RNA sequence: UCUCUUACUUUUAACCAGUGAAAUUGACCUGCCCGUGAAGAGGCGGGCAUAACACAGCAAGACGAGAAGACCCUAUGGAGCU
RNA sequence: ACUGAACUCCUCACACCCAAUUGGACCAAUCUAUCACCCUAUAGAAGAACUAAUGUUAGUAUAAGUAACAUGAAAACAUUCU
RNA sequence: CCGAGCCUGGUGAUAGCUGGUUGUCCAAGAUAGAAUCUUAGUUCAACUUUAAAUUUGCCCACAGAACCCUCUAAAUCCCCUU
RNA sequence: GAAAUUGAUGGCGCAAUAGAUAUAGUACCGCAAGGGAAAGAUGAAAAACCAAGCAUAAUAUAGCAAGGACUAACCCCUAUACCUUCUGCAUAAUGAAUUAACUAGAAAUAACUUUGCAAGGAGAGCCAAAGCUAAGACCCCCGAAACCAGACGA
């Protein structure tokens, strides 16, 4: 997906990331950067040495459980599932800008 | 609320009194004792199935054979006709033919 | 009013269906998908004289994998550590 | 059956504090097994409650249905009640707190019908409860004025969000 | 009756949680509950926020006053944390000082004030112990801890980490667990201010600014008991600032509140803290 | 009565516990509550999919109202963002326009700009120079 | 269901990523039975694991109790105050060491549905949209009609 | 009887008080028009209408209640009679 | 040009949408053998699991506080009157 | 409650007919007909399921499959390669 | 469906809708034969929180009553109860007021799996050209009008 950012906000990423909680990460594939007085678009991504976006992966949990019921009528078909979906909060500390245009 | 609100009383089993204790013996004695008593003649019970294992119709046709004559009148009419409903079952219902 | 007598779409009077230009654009696109698939398989590389058996081994190789695979099933092994692995239930500390 | 009523007068709060405000006196009182519909007794009770006791009393005096006068009788007793052993000062410096009627245990009976078949009856009974609390009765809740409505409008308007984005 | 055991027990239990719900006893200190030991706790306290805190220094944070008092009336029937809540309050106000004054050198010195008591404040400093479990491991004599107790005790925990540590890793621990609290805050959320225009017209008469003019920017449904006011104040002819109201006073004392944070560099989109 | 069910009382709260914000004897009785839940259990799984769809509803008409702001319409800010190479999605876009107003009025004025090369491209058909925004960069 | 369900906002619990990020689990209680096979994974994890997830988690009290147990039982208190009870009956010693891992990696806010998979505290830097953005102003601030 | 119905008394009725059934009832937060459809919609599609509840009437509908249709057919199902 | 599925791609995970019928993996509770000892484990058994049979028994609803039912009048409650 | 009483018993009569047939989860799974006092059913085929053995299964290149009949269809069968 | 012939000490039971119908063949019902119930729970001593239904607490536009949601109960959008039967049912086809309890898959042949022994197996009999022995694992509930026997009835 893609996230519109600022520093100190938080993401919900629906999986497990194979991090430890705390480790800090750049997230690489930054497609837009903006300011209040400009903005600076992707062809389709900005580059590495124009942004770099940074965040720690704060949590690791497992959402709330979700209920897949499968029903039809006059058939005697009925079924539950019950299923946890593997999430990460990530916090992203900084967005850095070089001058590189 | 066909769920008691109070604990059941505590159940405890002995589990080393004689009975439980000597459970079993005697059970090779057929093999550890020449064969001159085989195990089923430790088995106490109806008379009728002393060492003898079947499905309902076959215990009724047994019990009615070795104790009918000494049955009750009514328990004797109840066990001939659940042996009439048993034979007629097995012999004419089923999902297999 | 404006009844379609029984059901629509299947007695002899059936409500009137119209072809909508997003319909026929949507054939004619089809059609042109089609018409370039007819151009594609209209030049073959080999004959048929060519071809003839040129996947033959690979083709009674695959067979050969096929026929190993049905005829290799037989039961698997059984092992003197799964069946007392069980014993473990009652492992009790000190 | 549950007489849990009864029990709820023999509860003893610690004693209070001198920096406390003065805790207001509460009595109950019940009569069990009515003879009368609880549908019935439920408007007597719904008539009663949030009165003051002399009010209570002057309606039920008044009104003409049976329950009327066993509700005042319960009332009576828990007056006096009240007085004797709850420590309450004042008779009139009581009013109904809670009032409601509860089903009692009924009797099944037959109903003869026209062509030899029949109905159960019911042979009904209602028990009645009371609170009676110490003070005046709490006034009651005022209409909410023309001023106060706009104004929960107007915070509803404030609350809203914008929903399903960043 | 059923014959069972199994499922008498699970209702037993199912009554017993429905009890707790309906009569909730009364909350009680962690150590009182099973599965305590003061030493691992304080141990894994120290390593939770990863600092080498001193262990004696850290318990002598812990330990209050109203404690000793109450264990000697009950000795009847131990240093405390005076000296390093004071110390830990005085670093952490000249701390927070120094790293607002850098972060905002516009604001004003009765800003930086504000902004300090707010961080330091009895509510943010309570919501920070809490959640950092300092009240777990508080000694004090009576449950909860009261809110003036938790900060005295959080303080002391700072001044403990001072002279454990160093002033540069307790700067770090400040600007990490009460410089984040003022994220997402409004300026005059946490600075309360009355008259933001009389505000205004002083510091822009310490700018050398005309003194500012208010005037109708935008309006909508004047008449409407929902009216919209754009209030924009203009100096020399240029905007400095425009707030929206509901009343042209309230736009005009919001656009007033605007242009004190342009003025004092606390803008909604100011440069994010750094850390 | 040799073997008896004894956690029936458990077996019917499961079902309770779901139905218990429902109205009338449906929050009460299994008969009902059964039913009840198992249709709003299914309505909970089958409503994935409507919500992933209402969000892309919602998140067209945020553009299409921002874009009309601007003069422009939905299909033609989004095509000629896609032609320009941004590959900004719906979600994000209406973020943008919400939340950013003068960075969604700087991609309605890319979109127009792309929107007129292609015009002029198509009106001087031929080989004349390509828009400098219409350039696209090539990846390999 | 979301509708039969309790919901929050995503969020931390005290910005726990900004100035540095601080483990929320706290303590784990290890409820466990010297006989009984139901812990018997518990007992190996005891044995083998929980030294080694103690030394990596140095911010974690970790308390081990033997007793008479018929369902061994892991209690995880968390620094905003929640206990989580999770139940290690009849579990194998990687299905507990997952377990804790998750209790250590898992923060104390409640496991219910989650409204919007991101919070952010600054949403506009340019200005939140409001229907005078992108209007042009008028001279004089005429309304339509207006005469003067 | 009716053209052609009217007046009055009693019972019934409605109100107050006491006592107090029956069939029925999947749940109902129980509208109208057109179209659709298991071929006659309160629940479906498009429209329209629409604060909330009582009380008394009415019998157009809920294919209304009632009797596992007695008509008709079938069953290698019965029985009566010739 | 755009909109548009559970089609396809994308991040992660995948046994997890056909009636009758068929194969398989688990399993609630009960008793027995050993364990266990705030609710259990490995096995052996069986009256072993109920949203449905105009199902049976019991409770309470709905219809409904409805249909229905009752006591000639005054009085000193002697008595008289209709 | 007499086309032949009622009660008990044979009797749990029988019913190709109607109704019902209770934990979780996965998987495969809708196929020609023949006979039948038989077409409301059943048995055998066909289909389907499971397990096992083996090797060819499907698609299909030429070549090939009738005159009657003057013409006379979409196709089919067979079929190496692939 | 034979015969000759052969030889032969309690409970993995129920525990008040269960177990006897049984507190009793009593009450009650029928002229009679005959049918046939229900239920009770304190304590060592009485010479001491949970079903349905309601009430607390009636109700607000719109609609299988829920879901997605949402700051927000409703308002917004999506959604034609279930079971049975059927070619096909929201069907204006059946059943169901609702709660509690009870209430319905019995088994051989032959195969398959797993042991044991092995040209033999089995604790006479029986089978055997790898078989034999042992175990596991598949076969429901309610409902007629009827028929016959013996009683009881003018
Ligand atoms: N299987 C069984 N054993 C019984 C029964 N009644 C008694 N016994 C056994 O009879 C034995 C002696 O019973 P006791 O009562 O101790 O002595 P008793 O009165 O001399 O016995 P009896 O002579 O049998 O009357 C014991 O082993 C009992 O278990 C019964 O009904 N069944
Ligand atoms: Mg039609
Ligand atoms: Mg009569
Ligand atoms: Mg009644
Ligand atoms: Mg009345
Ligand atoms: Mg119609
Ligand atoms: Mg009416
Ligand atoms: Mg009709
Ligand atoms: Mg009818
Ligand atoms: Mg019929
Ligand atoms: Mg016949
Ligand atoms: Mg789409
Ligand atoms: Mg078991
Ligand atoms: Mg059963
Ligand atoms: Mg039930
Ligand atoms: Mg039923
Ligand atoms: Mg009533
Ligand atoms: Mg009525
Ligand atoms: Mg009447
Ligand atoms: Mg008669
Ligand atoms: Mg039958
Ligand atoms: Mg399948
Ligand atoms: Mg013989
Ligand atoms: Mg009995
Ligand atoms: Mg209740
Ligand atoms: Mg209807
Ligand atoms: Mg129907
Ligand atoms: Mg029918
Ligand atoms: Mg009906
Ligand atoms: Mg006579």
């Amino acid at each position: 997906r893609q996230w519109k950012v600022t520093s100190e906000d938080l993401i919900l990423i629906g999986n497990e990331l194979d991090l430890a909680c705390g480790e800090r990460i750049r997230l690489e594939k930054v497609l837009l950067v903006g300011a209040d007085n400009f903005t600076l678009l992707g062809k389709p991504l900005l580059g590495k040495d124009l942004v770099r976006v940074e965040a720690t992966v704060i949590e690791k949990t497992e959402s709330w459980p979700r209920i897949i019921m499968r029903f039809r009528k006059r058939k005697n078909f009925k079924k539950k599932r019950i299923v946890t979906t593997p999430q990460t909060v990530l916090r992203i500390n900084s967005i850095e800008i070089a001058p590189c245009l | 609320i066909g769920i008691r609100l109070t604990l059941p009383p505590p159940k405890v089993v002995d589990r080393w009194n004689e009975k439980r204790a000597m459970f079993g013996v005697y059970d090779n004695i057929g093999i550890l004792g020449n064969f001159e008593k085989h195990p089923k003649e430790l088995i106490r019970g109806p008379i009728w199935l002393r060492g003898w294992k079947g499905n309902e119709l076959q215990r009724c046709i047994r019990k009615r054979k070795m104790v009918g004559s000494r049955m009750f009148a009514d328990d004797l009419h109840n066990l001939n006709k659940r042996i009439r409903y048993l034979y007629k079952h097995f012999n004419r219902h089923g999902k297999f033919r | 009013r404006g009844r379609i007598p029984g059901r629509q779409w299947i007695g002899k009077h059936r409500r009137p269906r119209f072809v909508s230009l997003r319909a026929k654009q949507n054939m004619i696109r089809r059609l042109e998908i089609e018409a370039e698939n007819h151009y594609w398989l209209s030049m073959p590389y080999m004959t048929r004289e060519q071809e003839r058996g040129h996947a033959a081994v690979r083709r009674r190789e695959a067979f050969e994998a096929i026929k190993a695979a049905a005829t290799s099933k037989f039961p698997p092994h059984r092992f003197i550590a799964d069946q007392l692995d069980h014993l473990n239930v009652t492992k009790k500390w000190s | 059956i549950s007489r849990k009523w009864e029990k709820k007068n023999k509860i003893v709060y610690p004693p209070q504090l001198p920096g406390e405000p003065r805790r207001p006196a509460e009595i109950y009182h019940c009569r069990r097994q009515i003879k009368y519909s609880k549908d019935k007794m439920w408007y007597l009770a719904k008539l009663i409650r949030g009165m003051s006791i002399d009010q209570a009393l002057a309606q039920l005096e008044f009104n003409d249905k049976k329950g009327a006068k066993i509700i005042k009788e319960v009332l009576l007793e828990a007056q006096d009640m009240a007085v004797r052993d709850h420590n309450v000062e004042f008779r009139s410096n009581l009013y109904i707190a809670e009032s409601t009627s509860g089903r009692g245990q009924c009797l099944k009976r037959i109903r003869y019908h026209g062509r030899g078949r029949f109905g159960i009856m019911e042979k009904v009974y209602c028990h009645y409860f009371v609170k009676l609390v110490e003070g005046p009765p709490p006034p009651p809740e005022p209409p909410k004025t023309a001023v106060a409505h706009a104004k929960e409008y107007i915070q509803q308007l404030r609350s809203r969000t914008i929903v399903h984005t960043l | 009756v059923k014959k069972g055991f199994r499922a008498a027990f699970r209702f037993q239990k199912e009554l017993e949680r429905q009890r707790l719900l309906r009569c909730p006893p009364p909350p009680v200190r962690r150590s009182e509950k099973p599965n305590w030991d003061y030493h691992a706790e304080i141990q894994a306290f120290g390593h939770r926020l990863q600092e080498n805190f001193s262990l004696d220094l850290l318990k002598t944070a812990f330990v209050n006053s109203c404690y000793i008092k109450s264990e000697e009336a009950k000795r009847q029937q131990l240093k405390s944390n005076q000296e390093l809540s004071e110390q830990g309050t005085s670093f952490s106000q000249t701390c927070l000082t120094q790293f607002l004054e850098d972060e905002y050198p516009d604001m004003p010195t009765e800003g930086i004030k504000n902004l300090v008591d707010f961080l330091t404040g009895e509510e943010v400093v309570c919501h920070v112990a809490r959640n950092l479990a300092v009240e777990q491991l508080t000694l004090s004599e009576e449950f909860p801890v009261p809110p003036a107790v938790l900060q005295q005790t959080f303080f002391a925990v700072i001044g403990a980490l001072l002279q454990s540590s160093g002033p540069e890793r307790t700067a770090l621990f400040i600007r990490d667990f009460l410089i984040t609290q003022m994220t997402g805050k409004e300026l005059f959320e946490m600075w309360k201010i009355i008259n933001p225009m009389g505000l205004l017209v002083e510091e822009l008469k310490k700018r050398n600014v005309s003194a500012p003019e208010s005037r109708l920017t935008r309006q909508s449904g004047g008449t409407t008991a929902l009216p919209l006011y754009f209030v924009g104040l203009y100096c020399d002819k240029k905007l400095i600032a425009e707030g929206p109201g509901e009343t042209v006073l309230v736009a005009e004392e919001e656009a007033a509140r605007v242009a004190l944070r342009k003025l004092y560099g606390f803008t909604e989109n100011r440069r994010p803290w750094n850390y | 009565l040799r073997n008896r069910v004894t956690d029936r009382y458990f077996r019917i709260q499961e079902v309770l516990k779901h139905a218990r914000h429902f109205r009338g004897r449906k929050n009460r009785c299994y008969r009902l509550a059964v039913r009840t839940v198992i249709r709003a259990f299914v309505k909970c799984t089958k409503a994935r999919y409507l919500k992933k769809k209402n969000m892309r509803t919602l998140w067209i008409n945020r553009i299409t109202a921002a874009s009309q702001e601007h003069g422009l319409k939905y299909p033609a800010l989004i095509g000629n963002l896609v032609k320009c190479q941004v590959e900004l999605n719906r979600k994000v876009l209406a973020d943008l326009a919400i939340y950013e107003p003068k960075t969604f009025k700087s991609l309605a004025a890319l979109a127009s700009r792309r929107r007129h090369e292609g015009f002029a491209a198509a009106l001087g058909d031929g080989k004349e120079p390509e828009g400098i925004f219409s350039r696209v960069v090539q990846y390999h | 269901t979301a509708r039969g369900t309790p919901s929050r906002f995503l969020a931390s619990v005290l910005h726990n990523g900004l100035g540095r990020y601080v483990q929320q689990l706290q303590r784990l209680s290890f409820s466990v039975s010297r006989d009984g096979a139901s812990s018997r994974g518990a007992r190996e994890f005891v044995e083998r694991e929980v030294i080694d997830f103690a030394r990596r988690n140095p911010g974690v009290v970790i308390y081990v109790n033997s007793r008479p147990c018929c369902v061994p039982r892991v209690v995880a208190e968390y620094l905003n105050g929640a206990v989580r009870e999770e139940s290690i009956h009849c579990k194998s010693v990687e299905e507990i060491s997952t377990l804790v891992q998750k209790l250590a990696d898992q923060s104390g806010l409640d496991v219910i549905r989650i409204r919007k998979p991101f919070h952010t505290d600054n949403p506009s830097i340019q200005g939140q949209w409001h229907p005078f953005t992108n209007k042009p102003t008028t001279f004089r601030g005429l309304r339509p009609r207006e005469v003067q």
